[PDB]
RNA sequence: ACCAAAGCUAGCUCAACAUAAAUAAAAUAAAACAUUCACCUAACAUUAAAGUAUAGGAGAUAGAAAUUUUUAUCCUGACGCUAUAGAGAUAGUACCGUAAGGGAAAGAUGAAAGAAUAAAAUAAAAGUAAAAAAAAGCAAAGAUUACCCCUUCUACCUUUUGCAUAAUGGUUUAACCAGAAAAAAUCUAACAAAGAGAACUUUAGCUAGAUACCCCGAAACCA
């Protein structure tokens, strides 16, 4: 619609100098000078604020910190040695089965998966280990076979359920 | 690589002068201009205070070698310069039409 | 599915011939032009081609010394540091370019392919865009090109897309000696700066191919 | 019309390419200060690991490694700037200091002197041109005459509860001169369970663009 009534009227041709944004792309950026805000550009009336000595971040203001008042856990602790493991739903995976991905037994396999972007990327994750935790898998496709390193309980059900195999490595 | 020397007739195609022929006086490479002998008259002031008699003489003002060419010694037309090399074993300049020695 | 029809008219480029006939199906077609991805695109090319060599000197980079010119308080004059400060006439400017930058960066492929896209569209249904065979020059001057292009009635800047640049050199010679109108370009060099920078397309049949397999392939790349 | 402005050209910045010996500190940041401090002296390429593993008056802050990814020449200049800009430089001269050292200012007629061609002659300053009938004025406006008296009004700025204030700054004019950082967010577009040029994110996200945090000044310390 928006084709013929741009082919039917002739325009300028639409040179270079007919190139225009549309509303509200970019922002008219302020500039300080005018008599909008006084000589202060903004920063208020003297002050420390004023100054570009000004405070750092993360003081409140010579009392004690909030940080400092808090007690510790090992929260932290788990971020650099946990072993990794990334848990998978059987909707993703009956999704891909009705995405027309490959159905044979043979060619199946963690590689292929990554092919298909259905993979999440592990570059900061160390010992990466592949979980799959139960999901949309009511009355999901059958004949298809499965390589994990380990897979919960309800994942090896619903899997050998319909006639699924299970590899465990 | 030079275009005009000092004693050669010249002609010129531009300017108020264009068209005539005469002999170059002087040559200045500083200013980049040429003196043809009794062309463009300008106004001269020589005078005598004691002897009360002041003299005006017309003489020769510089003109723009680039409006200036030279003649060759046989077409006697004006032409443009070309370096070359005799059968003589010589480096000369001659006529882009002719093979008369400029020189 | 809605398909478009484009017909493309053979020249022979000889003279006084206006008749051809292919039928072409350009599905790169788009019915909405976009302008805001096509400024965009033209503001990111004006962009990286940018030198950044702007240069000046801080306070700091000022030759000048660093000494008092004269004592704190007492002297009758006004507080001073040294003279390469920015309130002295012997001194720089503290905002100014002298710190060096790069003012290009990195577009999503699908935003710039969408803009070749976009612009070969608005050329398309703008009547500038012409479809030929082959093209011809076998006289090879100046003049035969002028006088083509004023019986014919082309436009005022025509962008000549033909060449596999591997080839036809009496084309080329021709085309790329001393004309202004008309501009040259392979068919694998073309772009949406050079589309843009004139007001009517011209283009043969295998630069249309490989244009065409080009733009659906990125186009169903990015579908996909 | 007077002192005067206005008319050009040297000149350079930066990128790329070619080619007779011996652990330096401290000021400062942690609004004090004492352990501590990216940085600087010489060797130290890209992507990602990663602002992670750890270290630290476990305060401020400091901060890798294992490991990962990478690529062949040939293609030159300006969305850099002109006498207050760009180097200070028509020069390290003149000049200052015993010395080390510090460090300036400074050219324009015309194509040709062939010396009356130019074209404006308005910046602050005095000349052509002073106040003018017994009248008051932060300096004008409304009336009024082609001028004035009368009537109506407490300089600017800064700092402050509040300044015409006898609080602060300014002889005047010209010129120079002080808000350059995107994480999360709002917004404009690309695609969408995927985005993004082999790097990350992701129970509508992801990518790109566009939006907010200015200068001058010590007394002193160290080498």
């Amino acid at each position: 619609x928006x084709x013929x009534x741009x082919x039917x009227x002739x325009x300028x041709x639409v040179s270079l100098a007919n190139l225009k944004p549309n509303p509200g792309s970019r922002k008219p950026e302020r500039r300080p000078r005018g008599r909008r805000r006084g000589r202060k550009c903004g920063r208020g009336h003297k002050g420390e604020r004023q100054r570009g000595t000004r405070p750092r971040l993360g003081f409140e203001g010579g009392q004690t910190p909030f940080y400092l008042r808090i007690p510790k856990y090992g929260f932290n602790e788990g971020h650099s040695f946990r072993h990794q493991y990334q848990p998978l739903s059987l909707n993703r995976l009956q999704y891909l089965i009705d995405l027309g991905r490959v159905d044979p037994t043979q060619p199946i396999d963690l590689t292929q998966l990554v092919n298909g972007r259905g993979v999440t990327i592990q570059p900061s994750k160390r010992d990466y280990g592949v979980q799959l935790v139960e999901e949309g898998a009511d009355t999901f496709k059958a004949k298809v076979n499965i390589e994990v390193q380990m897979a919960s309980e309800l994942a090896i059900a619903a899997i050998e359920k319909n006639g699924g195999v299970v590899t465990t490595a | 690589d030079w275009h005009l020397f000092c004693g050669d007739k010249v002609e010129i195609l531009e300017g108020k002068d264009a068209g005539k022929q005469g002999k170059v006086v002087q040559v200045i490479r500083q200013r980049n201009w040429v003196v043809v002998e009794g062309l463009n008259t300008h106004y001269r002031y020589v005078g005598k205070t004691v002897d009360y008699r002041g003299t005006m003489i017309p003489s020769e003002a510089p003109l723009l070698h680039n409006q200036v060419k030279l003649v060759d010694p046989t077409d006697r037309k004006p032409t443009d310069v070309e370096w070359r090399f005799t059968e003589a074993g010589e480096r000369v300049r001659v006529s882009t039409r002719s093979g008369r020695i400029i020189p | 599915x809605x398909x478009x029809x484009x017909x493309x008219x053979x020249x022979x480029x000889x003279x006084x011939x206006x008749x051809g006939l292919t039928e072409l199906h350009p599905d790169v077609f788009s019915t909405a032009p976009r302008l805001d991805i096509l400024h965009q695109v033209a503001i990111w090319q004006k962009n990286f081609k940018r030198i950044s060599y702007a240069k000046t000197k801080t306070r700091a980079e000022v030759r000048g010394g660093g000494r008092k010119p004269w004592v704190q308080k007492g002297s009758g004059r006004a507080r001073h540091g040294s003279i390469r400060s920015p309130i002295w006439r012997g001194g720089g400017v503290a905002h100014g370019p002298r710190g060096p930058t790069s003012y290009y960066y990195m577009l999503p492929m699908k935003v710039r392919v969408q803009g070749l896209k976009v612009a070969l569209t608005v050329k398309l249904a703008q009547d500038d865009l012409h479809i030929v065979d082959s093209l011809e020059l076998p006289t090879a001057d100046p003049q035969y090109l002028i006088e083509l292009a004023r019986y014919r009635r082309w436009g005022d800047s025509v962008l000549l897309v033909d060449l596999e640049h591997e080839d036809m050199p009496q084309n080329v010679v021709a085309a790329t000696s001393g004309l202004k109108t008309f501009n040259l370009v392979p068919a694998v060099g073309l772009n949406v700066h050079s589309m843009l920078k004139h007001q009517t397309l011209v283009l043969t049949l295998p630069t249309v191919a490989f244009l065409e397999e080009k733009l659906x392939x990125x186009x169903x790349x990015x579908x996909x």
